[PDB]
């Protein structure tokens, strides 16, 4: 039903998300090589801007999947214009919460890239700005964990007021 | 005092529900109903959270010095473009699951300071919406079992 | 479907490249259904980019893309892109990732690559994404599921 189709969504989302975290983290150690040659920096990068695009493909994918079956569902006469509605726009909000995280994963990334590049120093410098990115994805991560299962609540207690 | 009060709660029982006592670490029934209404969501809501995404407080990222942070980043970031009772519980079982692991980990000198940062954030930044939305007594209408 | 893939890619550039002021005609000499498949994948390409748009000329920038490099930076990170699978939200990506490297090419006066991305698109499409999307029910199912 409803629920399942605005619960899947979020999971997914969220589930793109934490998965691109994981995938930065661990570009941004194999980045700290000390013998990298360039010929891998120029892979690291693309890498890097395969995993953005894949996850906001993804992501995608999955807002797209459940409008239809909202749709599916108004037809089908299983929802009402207005719980449709309702979940429309929790499908929205999920799309915009979830491509913000990704953006700001990124922008984090290439901050790291560039401390790790310009802001030189020993490994200690260094190694700090990269436990400073894991921290910093981490948090963006289980953000997003917690509004998908917040919005997805507030979804259902909504409906039920209607 | 209501919202440290219901911080004190919540944060109680959570801790009870992970084998500790806050008492190692530390109108009236109009209270009582948001207490326990909010105690349910946050079941509800780690039932939620596990069955999605399994375990919370192991991929808690906390040390004594870097515990603010871990608080801040992570509740900006929830409510970076708007509030809903829903991410109001994803707060409140975010910093039951910081305490656990805080103590998880034998930081339990960090209880406490967590316990004061909610009420404070409570306090400051989502008292505004709160009141606006019909205060905590809707929010028992609309979640309470 | 090939002839029908590259006025797919021809179409879609076109479009991204005159949304930036620019025009397809300068750089190449290049029904119903057609009009209705080019139409959602236009509509998807700016609704994936509503929300990507500086940040996502951050990517194309971070590649440095010139002449010598931007089929290896094309196809690499295509390949990354589809390393696991195919749907059609990555599908969305990939054009809009080649309309971004386009629009890119014309802003550094690298006007040449626009119809060399073009080709590598089209044959990406139809040597590596033509099986999967003639299985999943052909474009009409891109048109169905976006609307």
């Amino acid at each position: 039903d409803a629920k399942k189709v605005a619960k899947k969504a979020a999971d997914q989302a969220a589930n793109r998300i934490r998965e691109l975290a994981q995938v930065l983290v661990e570009l941004l150690k194999e980045a700290l090589k000390l013998d990298l040659t360039q010929e891998m920096r120029k892979k690291l990068i693309e890498r890097y801007a395969a995993a953005i695009i894949r996850a906001i493909g993804d992501i995608n994918n999955a807002i797209y999947q459940a409008k239809q079956e909202a749709e599916k569902l108004k037809k089908a006469g299983l929802v009402d214009s207005d719980q449709l509605d309702a979940l429309l726009r929790a499908l929205d909000e999920l799309q915009k919460v979830a491509s913000k995280a990704a953006n700001q994963l990124g922008r984090l990334f290439e901050e790291a890239l560039k401390r790790l590049d310009k802001d030189n120093g020993g490994e200690e410098e260094k190694d700090r700005t990269a436990k400073w990115f894991e921290f910093e994805a981490r948090a963006i991560a289980i953000a997003l964990t917690l509004a998908a299962i917040g919005d997805v609540f507030d979804l259902e207690k909504e409906w039920r007021k209607l | 005092q209501s919202n440290r009060e219901l911080v004190v709660d919540f944060l109680s029982y959570k801790l009870s529900q992970k084998g500790y006592s806050w008492s190692q670490f530390s109108e009236g029934t109009e209270s009582e109903a948001v207490k326990q209404a909010l105690r349910e969501a946050g079941d509800e809501f780690e039932l939620r959270y596990r069955r999605a995404f399994s375990d919370l407080t192991s991929q808690l990222h906390i040390t004594p010095g870097t515990a603010y942070q871990s608080f801040e980043q992570v509740v900006n970031e929830l409510f970076r473009d708007g509030v809903n009772w829903g991410r109001i519980v994803a707060f409140f079982s975010f910093g039951g699951a910081l305490c656990v692991e805080s103590v998880d980990k034998e930081m339990q000198v960090l209880v406490s300071r967590i316990a004061a940062w909610m009420a404070t954030y409570l306090n400051d930044h989502l008292e505004p919406w709160i009141q606006e939305n019909g205060g905590w007594d809707t929010f028992v209408e609309l979640y309470g079992n």
